[PDB]
């Protein structure tokens, strides 16, 4: 979450109602309260769930990483042609 | 399952390795011979599927190398074939269906797991005087049935998600069909009885046989008569099987095998022979 | 101002012979700000106390420069006299409970703020007058991890 | 009891026992009646409640000798007379009964009860619990429809390829390597045979990758919970968990013969053997799941070697009670004891009297 | 080990009547849009990992 | 109701302490010389068997 900031109660500015429900609020988090009240309107089936439904191998991501270091491991042959002849004759 | 031949691999690595066969291919007959085109061919086409097909050795002391490491690229590609395969097989889940009534699916019903009961039946009574179950209720009087027969049919054909009736009557419905299962446990016990008019003269006779016949046997042993238990169980602990769909798929290559044999085989070699 | 030292948000390190604690530079190379801090006594558990000057810099400390740079302040800084932060316990035979640790040196008189992550809840807001949070969290438990054997 | 009270030979090398225990005597009748029979020795008795009986006599100068009890267990009003350790009290056989009395109603009408000194419920205890796969045959990971088509389909090819090859290659030997490449084991013959070989390959990792998912996506059995569970209230049932044990003539007997008949009349197959004797049957395989008070069987499940599991534990519980010591018909000794398990409820010492007799010693990872 | 099961928050303190109640309590407000508070998270609380 | 708390608000309405926290969010969509090459290849098809096995359970990974 970005720029976190929370919901509120807007009062009058400056008013005697402020100090009475702000020790109330205060009351009802500091005691679990509010966790029964959250989890009866806040609530989703899928909450708790998670299951790709595949990531199909039909893509040139590991196998292409593969298939370069076969055409490496190919240029060794060239190059061991020349050095084997070479130095046998 | 699906594309048995083409879910993994059928895509742009899928053709790779179909040329990456025929660059080393060329490039043998002309690294033996230039200090038997078809000894390459059929050898690195054959070595990557692990057939029984002897053919030519790399004759080149330093083409042996290459040769002892495409075996392991045809080692390692089959590999990661069979790795992905069951990671599509393994998180195909079947069914999550439901717990009892507490679940998310039971509290909103946007439209997913319609739920209905007998109309003007107790239960329905029940769901109007719990305070909690109101967007419960709300949902339910919307639309019910009529009749219990009426509603265990609509379930079994699937034009009913979920069905809320007596424990008694239900338990006697799946084990005997089998093609249902009760969800879990009761979450809410009660009773039977016979019903008389108020201050009627039989009141204390009538419930006086009921006790008696409990402690006598008789009430306990008649439920085997009319109650069984048979033919159906838990079973079905396997969540797969192949078909015989993508098996036909890879047993459709092999007819394609057969009619390029007979088809080239009896058109080529009368044009090859006669020239 | 009153502090306490918490390791991500104030640290504590003792100064330069010079008096003034060495700079240092970031890992963008930026000039990373520090404050001069008076207070404990650089020996917790084995001696009565005595003071001596520190440097602190960190999380809390930022952001009171940044706080009183807007407000034109003139600010001083220095720790807390034992460690602890602060609860409502009955002093030895008394009649009544009383404010313990940081927030007993603020109700005192002996400081007018507290930059220290200080929480928030009822038996605190009595009798004191909080801001509007500029940190959430929670609370979790923390333990030994376990070898993957081989 | 197993952990409430112990009783063993004393001591093989003195006659007496190890200090902080007691001699008792027992009367065991196991014998035949030609003459007499005098089965009276002198064991040694260790455990929680002799503490209780040794911390009362330091405090009113109690003096007592310890007798057991003749037969099984505790009783109930049956039959018109009772039978088991509260004749002993009513047929003037003693004057008091200690150890593991649950109280109840049944039995204060005729003898009267003290204060209980613990906190007990009744719970059910099942097997142990193991981690067991279930591939009936290895030719599972495919339906039978499937074997019959590829063990088939797999011979078309052999008659087909001969007769391609024919028009060499002997005709019994072109049918043995038809088998053996697709075991891995060995343009008129390639052709065919390489995309031949090819099919192996396709469905072999197949059937590597399906057996992968079968091992998977399998589970155990749930280890069932308490008394309302789909197993038990179903009482019509010849092999599930088959066992409601629930010793004769217990106290727990009485409690499933107050309202419904469906499990009395199951609960017949009860083993007499008093606690023990009945309880490795559950671990034998024999009993499946026995019912009794949580306060033995916590003890017998963490301090017994292995893992045997108790249901749910302090929230699978059902008509919560405890056990206290009896006072008999007219007899006003209650003030004293009174005054010892509420001193003994003060003092702190019910932890200390715990935790030498009632601990979890090892329990299971 | 695993998630959090109780939620509060931080918060600077002073005295009854104060007068740097109402203005500190902007200020605090007023450096979370500008991101502010973002940069001090990515200074010496992240960007440090194992 | 759903009042969220930032500068310009708070400037002329006083507030209350925040009871549901909240922000910005972004939602898009979904012989000896041959027994040790014996050896080798004994250790070959265990590579394997490990290297798939590895791979499989990797990929399973949400
Ligand atoms: C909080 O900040 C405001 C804005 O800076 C302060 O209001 C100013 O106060 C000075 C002090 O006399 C006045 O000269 C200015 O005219 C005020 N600004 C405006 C726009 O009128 C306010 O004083 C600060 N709070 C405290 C307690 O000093
Ligand atoms: C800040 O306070 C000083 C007094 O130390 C005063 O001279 C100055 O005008 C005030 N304002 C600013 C913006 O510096």
């Amino acid at each position: 979450v970005f720029a976190t900031t929370g919901y509120g109660i807007a009062m009058q500015k400056d008013s005697h109602w402020k100090r009475a429900i702000d020790l109330a609020l205060l009351q009802f988090l500091g005691d679990g309260e509010t966790q029964k009240l959250e989890t009866v309107w806040l609530s989703g089936i899928c909450q708790n769930e998670k299951n790709e439904v595949m990531s199909s191998k039909l893509d040139i991501d590991n196998m292409a990483g593969v298939f370069y270091m076969l055409l490496v491991a190919m240029g060794l042959a060239l190059l061991v042609f020349a050095w084997e002849h070479l130095v046998y004759w | 399952t699906l594309d048995s031949f083409m879910q993994p691999f059928q895509s742009t690595l899928w053709l790779l390795v179909g040329l990456s066969v025929h660059v080393v291919a060329v490039m043998l007959y002309l690294l033996d011979r230039f200090s038997t085109l078809s000894s390459a061919m059929w050898f690195s086409w054959g070595v990557l599927l692990n057939s029984g097909i002897g053919e030519g050795a790399p004759r080149s002391f330093s083409a042996r190398i290459l040769g002892m490491v495409w075996a392991g690229f045809a080692m390692i590609i089959v590999a990661s074939y069979t790795a992905n395969l069951a990671a599509f097989l393994v998180l195909d889940r079947p069914e999550e269906r439901i717990t009892g009534i507490n679940d998310p699916r039971l509290r909103n019903p946007s439209d997913k797991f319609i739920y209905a009961t007998v109309k003007q039946s107790s239960v329905d009574i029940y769901f109007r005087r719990q305070v909690e179950l109101s967007t419960m209720y709300r949902h339910m009087e919307k639309h019910n049935y009529e009749s219990a027969a009426e509603a265990i049919q609509a379930v079994r054909d699937n034009k009913l998600h979920a069905f809320i009736w007596d424990s008694a009557v239900l338990e006697f419905e799946a084990s005997q069909k089998c093609d249902l299962v009760t969800t879990g446990e009761l979450f809410f016990r009660s009773g039977f009885g016979i019903g008389m008019r108020k201050d009627s003269p039989w009141k204390q006779n009538v419930s006086l046989s009921i006790l008696k016949s409990h402690e006598n046997g008789f009430m306990e042993d008649l439920d085997k008569t009319w109650v069984r238990y048979q033919e159906c169980d838990s079973r079905s602990n396997a969540p797969a099987t192949l078909t015989f769909e993508n098996m036909a798929g890879v047993f459709m290559l092999v007819a394609g095998g057969i009619v390029a044999g007979i088809f080239l085989i009896f058109i080529e070699i009368a044009y090859k022979r006669h020239k | 101002i009153v502090t306490i030292h918490q390791e991500p948000f104030v640290y504590v390190k003792p100064t330069l012979s010079d008096g003034t604690c060495k700079e240092e530079f970031t890992v963008n190379g930026d000039p990373v700000k520090k404050v001069i801090c008076t207070g404990p006594n650089d020996t917790s558990p084995g001696s009565p106390r005595h003071t001596v000057p520190q440097c602190c810099y960190g999380f809390c400390i930022d952001l009171l420069i940044k706080l009183a740079r807007t407000m034109n302040f003139t600010y001083e800084v220095h720790l807390v006299a034992d460690g602890k932060f602060g609860t409502q316990e009955r002093v030895n035979n008394s009649n009544k409970k009383e404010w313990n640790g940081m927030m007993g040196e603020l109700l005192s008189g002996q400081a007018d703020m507290i930059v220290a992550p200080l929480t928030i809840n009822n038996e605190r807001a009595q009798y004191i007058e909080f801001s509007k949070p500029f940190k959430y969290q929670g609370l979790t438990i923390l333990v030994k991890k376990e070898i993957p054997r081989s | 009891e197993r952990p409430f009270v112990i009783v063993e030979s004393p001591d093989p090398g003195t006659g007496g026992c190890v200090p902080n225990t007691v001699p008792c005597r027992r009367q065991s009748n196991h014998t035949f009646s030609s003459g007499d029979v005098a089965p009276y020795t002198k064991l040694c008795c260790k455990g929680f409640c002799i503490d209780i009986l040794k911390k009362l006599a330091r405090v009113v100068k109690f003096s007592y000798d310890l007798y057991l009890v003749t037969n099984g267990k505790h009783g109930k009003r049956v039959r018109g007379v009772w039978n088991g350790m509260i004749g002993e009290v009513y047929y003037k056989r003693a004057d008091m009964a200690i150890g593991s009395l649950t109280i109840n109603e049944e039995r204060s009408e005729i003898v009267d009860f003290s204060v209980p000194f613990v906190e007990t419920g009744i719970s059910v205890m099942v097997a142990r619990s193991n981690g067991t796969v279930s591939p009936s045959a290895f030719l599972e990971p495919y339906s039978p429809a499937v074997w019959v088509m590829m063990f088939v389909m797999c011979l078309t090819v052999v008659a087909i390829t001969v007769f391609m090859f024919e028009y060499a290659f002997t005709i019994g030997k072109s049918v043995w390597l038809l088998w053996a490449l697709v075991f891995n084991n060995s343009t008129t013959s390639k052709i065919m045979v390489l995309v031949w070989a090819f099919f192996a390959v396709i469905f072999l990792a197949s059937y590597t990758a399906n057996l992968a998912a079968f091992m998977i996506q399998e589970q155990y059995i749930d280890t069932v919970s308490g008394l309302s569970d789909k197993k038990f209230q179903r009482p019509q049932d010849q092999y599930p968990p088959f066992r409601f044990g629930t010793v004769p003539n217990g106290s727990t007997e009485r409690n499933i013969r107050s309202n419904y008949r469906d499990m009395h009349t199951h609960m017949v197959k009860f083993n007499q053997r008093s606690v023990e004797d009945a309880l490795t049957s559950l671990k034998m395989g024999k009993l499946d799941a026995f019912i009794y008070d949580a306060a033995v069987l916590n003890y017998m499940a963490g301090k017994d070697e292995g893992c045997k599991l108790v249901t749910i534990g302090s929230g699978k519980v059902f008509a919560t009670t405890g056990y206290g010591i009896a006072m008999q018909k007219d007899s006003h000794w209650k003030r004293a004891i009174d005054l010892a398990l509420l001193q003994f409820l003060g003092d702190g010492e019910t932890q200390k009297l715990e935790t030498v007799w009632l601990s979890g010693i090892c329990q299971n990872e």
